[PDB]
């Protein structure tokens, strides 16, 4: 209703003592659409509400606190120390009590195979991120198979994020060869080592059911089942009203009114490092391959008005996002969007000193009309951005054709392949913000869906990643963001308010923000 | 000596049915108002008020605003413009096609009639809405509504042509027309005085339900994302947008839906009244 | 009669076989399945162009590819989708989802509408026919998506008032129905009410208006009076003579009613989230897929033709002078 | 205890306009072995008083009387005992049976459902055998294969007889007939009367029969009830009612009956005017508007039935001035024949060996067609510019076919017709057009020949707009045209569907008289008129032919009207004319077996 959409230092999870909850209960919570691939390290399996479901089942090196703090996961590992200084040799010592769903233990080769799979030196894997695997010289077995030292070639200060935050560990049987990587898990997940496993991949009713791990090694969960039912945005809040799901996210004003206007449902809020944006395709063949055209159409989109309309009633004084690397709340955030300040008169001036002249309702050059295709998910909140953007762009004679796609194969079919002129989607980060640089904003980045880039950006990114002291690294990242802004790369629209709607009787599970869940603690009300 | 005519004998019977007269008056007032009102309102269509978001009815926006800050009165007037013009044009053209097919089929007779009705049966196999939705991929992002009007009309004449021919065929094998020939009436005068009065009023009462059918088809198409596109509005698009907020801010869904239901009620009432006036005691 | 129906279905088969051909030509002229593939910014190579045009039969003439489509659509497989997924793997399980809704809605609507129309005709102007007439008017005069949305947002409050979760509107079934066959039947019965109500309301409102006129016509003719002048009570006379005579015009409109119900099922399934044939139709038209649409129009036409054949069976049953005897 | 004992019956229909009181207090009774006839004009509330005894009136009618079948008051019953009396102790032949049969049932399996309602344990085989053996007692031609026909393939005089079969199926204790001899011809109705007399004699049942013909009453009925405006005007035995009329309305009702011993052109005595509306009904005697003996006392109150003789009552006050005198005196007119024959030699129609055949159709798709109807077989007619030729036969003879043959003005399959002098083989459509304004026709069935969606003014004035007539002289002629036959200027705005059967027969006559032709072909134009309106139209035709010298091709189902019009009669059987002559050596001396028994089945106009 009234707060700030900035990254904070506390979470709203409805903490209760794990013991004083129930010992069962079904967690019904929805999903965008049935995942096409279950390898989160793959380009089409890399998704937010796929990794979120897979968080429970797979290992993870570090527990991330409410403010970005890091503690070793004593339940999966025992000792993760940074031994050597100039070439960093971080030593991952695995628990002897960690097994995989199939019974094969976890060991050094399980980590080596993953680090080589996302290393990027073999192009057969269709990876989605190469976070730190391209800066590691080699992975050597420690004194025991459990132990596994990792020698770093180039200095990587953000080494805690390989198997923490967004990324987790996967069995070597799924990362050993490209066949199992790319084509291994299109019908169901492989081995897993978490408190919960998936047991029912019902595609006739469009439901995924997660149940407890028989081989679980930590404190056994209070819950018993977690069923995901895929469900479009149109009917997701009515599903909550009529008691078919338990927790969702609130995106618009109505979604927020009909969650506290009803009884039994409580609304939690804790913002995180997530944001929406317009992604522009500069790949040769796109009407927007012209840098000057991108920079002249960026001035014709009012981002302040878009933010104010988009988050109205969710955040007091809604303001847009003005940084690609950081978000409001993280250290080292500032306004770098002075080059793209909204000025529709200057847009017309340098759009007629570029060639498209206003002959009719929309401009045309050499015969082709100035029309741009917009690709977005057909939801209630996402299309408002499109409508405001097209209304504002019509004021300078630019046609924005809206194409609202479904949830199935939105990325794998349209975004990863280049079938768009402008794209609408969001990024979900973690306590580790400098990992997005190579992944997205590098010229050869694995998530550079628009193929926009320049050598200067790459050199700047290398300069930031080659520096250890955070104070200078933050300023260098800010400089890289200025370079990105003066390129027509993309337009960050809004941050995330982080308001989820949960049933009031559900505990240890809400909006976490910068922290992560303890899946062995989520329980239900003991009436 | 003061014998009244026949055309002025049917109009008086329509006038003495106040329900149909009121329904016709309401329809005509709506159609004229959809074009007269917009240059009176304090806020034009297609322009957004960004500090008047989701406001209730009042003194700047009388019918309230929208999730995007649009006046819900100007928007619904424009949507009504499009949704009614489409229906009227489609009804007229489809009635013309139905007449010019059923009349020729029923007058020719024989094998010509047999094949011309077998073709209609064939066109009736697959439900019309899905046949039209199949061709919406084209004519979807065009400016003029001409293609949509033609598409809706080309799949809306079959059922009414069935009855047009079914009554032409049975009327030409009658006895009063034979008596008319026995008197000295010409072949064309027989048609003008006996057939045209029969199938010129069945068409009239058919093109009052054609309007309702065309409007239903158009809103059903524009509701699913086909038909009419985002920058411009229709009644179906307005209802589709407003579904998700009826519970909390009901003015954004109750109003366009109530307008559409009122238009359809008036159309059906007019059809019933015209049928009762042109066919007095059935 | 066993000869009245042979020639009655021998031409239904021809009508189906020709409607499928014409519809295939239509959705091959009106669809461009390679547009979203061709218009990729890093324009995809000539190979993937040719390979995807080959995997869909788009390198062949229209007729020589309809021949190939039917040649093994009659054998079980219906070809890939735009992405390469098979169609037959999903067609068999969506046919049932749509058929359950269609059969329930049609059976309830065509019965309720006939009963209401006949009753309102025998009570021509009392304060029980006026109510049903002005109710059928305002049910027929609202589109089906409006009815579905109003039903949802009104029927939520009933569940709030009672609290036993009498009916819900999400999906066709609900997770966790692990009891006996009676729990698993009560679950689907609870889920099936509202969509079936939405379809049945439109069907009944449409049918009652025809039934009222059909019954008034036979109430005008004085053969019911003759029937009850020989010792038939005025209820038996109506049922045995007047209703039997007035049901004849309805068998010629049942097929069109079923077609309208099939049209409404698309909106109903979309609004209530039923993974059946209407949702697949919307999906396959939005993504411009020829195989999905080709498989769906055949099913819809078959439903309409079967409804016509059943109406012909009933029409012969209650009218003995339309059979050859 | 009697069979009816009706007492003070009164029916009131509640239409939108002020209630119409069809019956206003009649009371009578019927005995076991007697026949009681109820005669009157149209609108006189006779059917409303029968359909009220059986209880089959609409729900919008208020009936209040004391009708009691055998001491059992029938007005408070509840359609559970009512439909136990109905059928078993009450037979009801309806008036117009053109829609009185269920279309989806075979006629045999209707005359059988009738039987097996009141005899439940009888068998669907014995019941059907009894139905088919009733179908031949009624007189239908081939009972065994016509007991398998649906009502839509029946003549009309055959479905008029299926109703009689249904009514008499269960041997009712009191059958009630309402004009059961309209669609029949002379021989068929003769044998139907024989069936009714057999029911009255072997069983001993009363017969409440309503008639439009007064020759049936004179030879069948026993008592008589004259009804005018919802009251029984007079009650007497047939021998008394005849030759003791005793009251002006029955005086003019019995003086307007056609007789088979009349000279050529004797004029009947119709009662002039129209019956009241039964809605307003000003005070005084209802006949005061039309009564030739009205006095200022005949308007102070409605008279009531008092006794003037033994078993003879009349609702009149000055009934002492009616005894002895004849209708030609009471109404002060003359009944003579000044134009006995319009002497002339101008042949206007001459047929020679006419033949006509229809290619028969029974099947649908691949019929193995066998046989055909030979409607006409070689007849030869002739007319003389100022005289009528009467054509009489039985149903199926071919009279209507011959009438149409002459009217197409085209060459026939075989023969040589000579309309107005010239063989119609040099004249095609345009030449025949100028000859189509002096030869016209009155269709047999008034219902189909009139367009059901044109008002009366448009119907009557189509033969005038089409021909050489303008506008100011069209409204003028339609004016006098619809007063000559009896209609009114307001009726012009009325549609055909809201007219009675006899009222829309007169529209056809008026329409065919618009152009004042030289030849008129009439196909039973008096088939649905009461005895008084019909006498008005016979008088019209006779004097129209006198002053203007018209020519008629008159065909009719009764022969007493033909005696009053025709100068030459053509008895015609099975598609061939078997006897032509002078209408005095045909009706006064039959010399073919057929015409002998065709005259022997014509009811005598006076009681024995
Ligand atoms: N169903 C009805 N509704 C309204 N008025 C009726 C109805 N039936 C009869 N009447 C009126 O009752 C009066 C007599 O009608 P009816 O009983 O048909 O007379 P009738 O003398 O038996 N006719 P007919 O057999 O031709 O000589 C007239 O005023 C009619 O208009
Ligand atoms: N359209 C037709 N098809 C077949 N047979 C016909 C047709 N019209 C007339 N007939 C036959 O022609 C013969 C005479 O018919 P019609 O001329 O109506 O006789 P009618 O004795 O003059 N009739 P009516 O004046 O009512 O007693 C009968 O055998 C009919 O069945
Ligand atoms: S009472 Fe008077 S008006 Fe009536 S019939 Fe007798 S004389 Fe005529
Ligand atoms: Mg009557
Ligand atoms: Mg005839």
């Amino acid at each position: 209703a009234d707060r700030r959409a900035a990254v904070g230092t506390t979470s709203d999870i409805n903490q209760q003592d794990p013991a004083t909850l129930q010992d069962g209960g079904n967690l019904r919570l929805s999903l965008t659409d049935f995942p096409p691939n279950f390898n989160i390290l793959h380009i089409d399996g890399n998704n937010a509400e796929v990794a979120a479901m897979m968080k429970a089942t797979l290992p993870r090196a570090f527990i991330i606190g409410p403010d970005g703090s890091t503690t070793v996961d004593t339940n999966y590992f025992t000792s993760i120390e940074l031994t050597r200084t100039a070439p960093q040799v971080v030593t991952y010592t695995i628990n002897p009590e960690a097994v995989w769903s199939d019974g094969t233990p976890i060991t050094w080769r399980d980590i080596a195979s993953q680090i080589h799979a996302i290393s990027g030196a073999d192009k057969a894997f269709e990876i989605a991120s190469s976070s730190g695997a391209e800066r590691v010289a080699s992975v050597t077995r420690g004194v025991d198979d459990r132990q596994a030292v990792v020698t770093f070639a180039k200095p990587y200060a953000e080494w805690r994020g390989m198997f923490a935050g967004n990324g987790m560990l996967l069995p070597a049987s799924m990362t050993a060869t490209p066949e199992a990587f790319n084509k291994g898990q299109l019908d169901g997940p492989g081995p897993s080592a978490g408190p919960f496993v998936v047991s029912a991949l019902d595609r006739t009713a469009q439901r995924i059911v997660l149940t407890r791990n028989p081989r679980w090694w930590g404190a056994r969960p209070r819950l018993d089942s977690i069923t995901y039912l895929v469900l479009d945005d149109a009917a997701r809040l009515p599903a909550l009203q009529n008691n078919t799901i338990d927790a969702t996210g609130v995106g618009t004003l109505d979604q927020l009114t009909i969650a506290a206007r009803t009884k039994g449902i409580s609304i939690r809020r804790a913002p995180g490092p997530s944001w929406y944006h317009f992604t522009l395709n500069g790949a040769p063949g796109s009407i927007l391959a012209d840098k000057a055209l991108r920079l002249a159409i960026a001035k014709g989109i009012d981002r302040y008005t878009i933010a104010r309309v988009a988050q109205y009633g969710l955040t007091s004084d809604p303001v847009p996002l003005n940084n690609h690397v950081f978000v409001a709340g993280q250290d080292g955030y500032q306004d770098n969007s002075g080059v793209v300040a909204y000025n529709p008169e200057q847009a017309k001036r340098e759009l007629d000193a570029l060639g498209w002249r206003r002959s009719g309702a929309f401009r045309e050059k050499d015969g082709r009309q100035l029309v741009i295709r917009d690709l977005f998910y057909d939801a209630q909140s996402t299309r408002q951005f499109a409508q405001i953007a097209q209304h504002t762009l019509a004021q300078i004679g630019v046609k924005l054709e809206l194409q609202a796609k479904s949830g199935s194969g939105f990325f794998s079919d349209y975004v990863n392949v280049g079938a768009f002129d402008i794209a609408q989607f969001g990024w979900v980060g973690d306590a580790f913000p400098l990992s997005s640089l190579t992944q997205i904003y590098a010229s050869d980045g694995e998530s550079n869906f628009g193929k926009i880039g320049s050598p200067q950006i790459d050199a700047a990114i290398e300069r930031t990643l080659a520096e250890l002291d955070p104070g200078k690294a933050r300023a260098l990242a800010n400089q890289v963001d200025e370079l990105i802004w003066a390129e027509g790369f993309s337009l960050p629209l809004t941050q995330s308010p982080g308001t989820v709607a949960v049933r009031s009787t559900l505990a240890n599970f809400g909006a976490t923000g910068l922290a992560d869940l303890d899946y062995t603690a989520i329980g239900f009300m003991r009436r | 000596t003061e014998f009244a005519s026949r055309r002025t004998l049917v109009v008086r019977r329509f006038l003495r049915n106040r329900a149909a007269v009121a329904s016709l008056a309401a329809l005509l007032l709506l159609f004229v108002s959809a074009y007269a009102l917009p240059p009176l309102l304090p806020y034009s269509y297609d322009d957004l008020d960004f500090n008047a978001l989701l406001q209730p009815p009042g003194t700047k926006h009388w019918l309230g605003t929208n999730a995007l800050g649009q006046d819900l009165l100007a928007q619904t007037l424009r949507g009504m413009q499009k949704s009614m013009l489409i229906g009227v044009c489609v009804a007229v053209i489809s009635t013309g096609i139905a007449a010019t097919v059923g009349a020729i089929s029923g007058y020719f007779g024989g094998w010509r009639d047999r094949t011309l009705m077998w073709v209609v049966d064939l066109l009736l196999v697959v439900p019309s809405f899905i046949l039209i939705a199949i061709v919406t991929p084209r004519t979807k992002n065009s400016a003029n509504i001409m293609f949509l009007v033609l598409l809706l009309a080309g799949f809306g004449w079959m059922i009414s042509s069935r009855m047009v021919r079914g009554m032409t065929m049975s009327l030409r094998e009658r006895e009063f027309i034979r008596a008319a020939r026995y008197m000295g009436v010409s072949s064309r005068r027989i048609i003008v005085g006996h057939v045209v009065p029969n199938v010129a009023s069945i068409l009239i009462i058919d093109a009052a339900l054609n309007v309702a059918a065309a409007i239903l088809a158009e809103t059903g198409l524009s509701f699913l994302g086909f038909g009419i596109q985002p920058p411009d509005v229709s009644l179906g698009t307005l209802i589709a947008d407003g579904t998700a907020s009826a519970t909390a801010f009901p003015w954004v869904f109750l109003f366009p839906a109530s307008i559409l239901v009122l238009i359809l009620v008036c159309a059906n009432l007019t059809g019933d009244g015209l049928r009762d006036a042109l066919d007095p005691a059935s | 009669m066993t000869r009245y129906l042979a020639r009655r279905l021998l031409n239904y088969l021809v009508l189906l076989a020709l409607a499928s051909f014409l519809t295939y030509c239509l959705t091959s002229l009106a669809f461009s399945p390679l547009e979203s593939l061709m218009q990729r910014s890093p324009r995809p190579p000539q190979a993937v162009i040719d390979a995807k045009a080959h995997d869909l039969g788009l390198d062949r003439p229209i007729l020589a590819r309809y021949a190939n489509w039917v040649s093994h659509a009659v054998r079980g497989d219906f070809g890939t989708t735009i992405t390469g997924q098979p169609v037959g793997t999903e067609l068999g399980r969506r046919i049932g989802v749509s058929l359950r809704l269609l059969v329930v809605g049609s059976v309830f609507g065509t019965v309720a509408g006939v009963v209401i129309g006949a009753w309102g005709a025998i009570r021509q102007y009392r304060l029980s026919d006026r109510v049903m007439t002005t109710l059928a008017l305002l049910v027929l005069s609202t589109p089906t998506f409006v009815v579905a949305n109003l039903l949802i947002l009104g029927a939520l409050r009933v569940n709030w008032a009672v609290g036993i979760q009498l009916f819900d509107y999400t999906g066709e079934t609900s997770p966790g129905v692990a009891g006996g066959v009676w729990d698993r039947l009560g679950d689907r019965l609870q889920h099936l009410i509202l969509p079936s109500l939405t379809l049945a309301l439109a069907a009944a409102a449409g049918f009652s208006r025809y039934q009222r006129n059909a019954m008034l016509d036979v109430l005008g003719q004085d053969f019911i009076r003759t029937a009850r002048a020989k010792g038939l009570t005025r209820r038996r006379a109506l049922l045995k003579h007047g209703l039997r005579t007035a049901l004849i015009p309805m068998a010629t409109l049942f097929a069109y009613g079923v077609a309208g119900l099939v049209t409404g099922a698309v909106f109903v399934e979309k609004i209530f989230g039923w993974h059946g044939m209407g949702e697949w139709m919307v999906r396959g038209i939005s993504t411009q897929d020829t195989n999905i649409v080709a498989a769906i129009t055949v099913f819809s036409g078959a439903v309409v033709l079967l409804a016509g054949l059943l109406s012909d069976v009933i029409y012969a049953a209650l009218d003995p002078r339309v059979r050859v005897s | 205890s009697p069979l009816l004992e009706v007492t003070d019956l009164a029916v009131t229909f509640r239409t939108d306009g002020d209630p119409v009181t069809a019956v206003r207090g009649i009371s009578y009774r019927v005995e076991p072995g007697e026949v009681v006839a109820m005669v009157g004009e149209s609108g006189s509330g006779k059917s409303a008083a029968a359909m009220a005894v059986v209880g089959l009136l609409p729900e919008y009618a208020q009936v209040r009387g004391s009708v009691r079948l055998q001491g059992t008051e029938l007005l408070g019953l509840a359609d559970n005992a009512m439909s136990r009396f109905r059928g078993k102790a009450i037979g009801t032949v309806f008036q117009d049976p053109m829609s009185a049969l269920t279309p989806v049932y075979t006629v045999g399996d209707q005359i059988a459902e009738a039987i097996e309602v009141h005899q439940p344990r009888v068998g669907k085989k014995a019941a059907r055998r009894r139905a088919v053996e009733l179908l031949d007692l009624v007189g239908i031609s081939q009972p065994q294969r016509r007991s398998r026909a649906f009502p839509h393939e029946l003549s009309g005089g055959e479905r008029q007889r299926v109703v009689i079969a249904i009514a008499i199926a269960n041997d009712p204790d009191l059958l009630i007939c309402d004009d059961p001899t309209t669609a029949l011809d002379v021989t068929v109705q003769a044998q139907i009367l024989d069936v009714l007399k057999a029911a009255r004699d072997v069983t001993g049942a009363g017969v409440l029969i309503i008639t439009h013909d007064l020759g049936v009453v004179a030879e069948f009925a026993d008592r008589a009830l004259v009804m005018y405006a919802g009251r029984v005007v007079e009650s007497a035995g047939v021998n008394d009612l005849y030759r003791d009329r005793r009251m002006p309305y029955t005086v003019g009702l019995l003086g307007s009956v056609p007789r088979l011993d009349a000279a050529q052109g004797t004029r009947l005595v119709p009662i002039p005017g129209a019956p009241p509306s039964l809605a307003g009904l000003a005070p005084g005697c209802p006949f005061a508007p039309r009564c030739p003996l009205v006095i200022d006392e005949c308007l102070t109150a409605e008279p009531e039935l008092l006794d003037v003789a033994t078993d003879h009552r009349a609702a009149c006050i000055r009934t002492e001035l009616v005894t002895g005198r004849s209708a030609a005196d009471i109404y002060r007119v003359k009944t003579e024949a000044r134009p006995a024959a319009l002497g002339d030699a101008s042949v206007v129609v001459r047929v020679r060996h006419l033949v006509k055949t229809y290619r028969l159709a029974k099947g649908v798709v691949l019929r193995r067609a066998i046989g055909e109807v030979r409607a006409v077989d070689g007849i030869s007619l002739e007319l003389r510019q100022g005289r009528t030729l009467g054509i009489v036969g039985e149903s199926g003879s071919g009279k209507s076919t011959t009438l149409h043959e002459i009217l197409e003005l085209a060459a026939p399959q075989s023969g040589s017709i000579e309309v107005l002098g010239t063989d119609v083989a040099t004249l095609g459509t345009a030449e025949r057009r100028s000859l189509r304004r002096d030869i016209q026709v009155v269709f047999q069935d008034p219902v189909a020949s009139l367009d059901p969606r044109l008002p009366v003014f448009d119907l009557i004035a189509e033969p005038l707009q089409a021909n050489g007539f303008g506008k100011n002289e069209t409204h003028a002629r339609v004016a006098e045209l619809l007063d000559i036959v009896g209609l009114r200027h307001g009726d012009a705005s009325r549609y055909p569907a809201e007219f009675s059967g006899g009222q829309k027969q007169r529209i056809g006559i008026a329409r065919a008289l618009a152009l004042q032709p030289k030849i008129l072909a009439l196909d039973d134009p008096v088939s649905a008129l009461d005895v008084s309106i019909q006498a008005g139209i016979i008088n019209l035709l006779l004097d129209l032919q006198e002053q203007f010298g018209l020519s008629y091709l008159f065909v009719s189902h009764d022969l007493s009207v033909v005696k009053h019009l025709a100068h030459q009669v053509a008895v015609m059987l099975a598609g061939t004319v078997v006897e032509q002559g002078d209408s005095e050596e045909v009706f006064g001396n039959p010399k073919h077996e057929y015409t002998r028994r065709l005259l022997g089945a014509v009811p005598q106009p006076d009681p024995a």
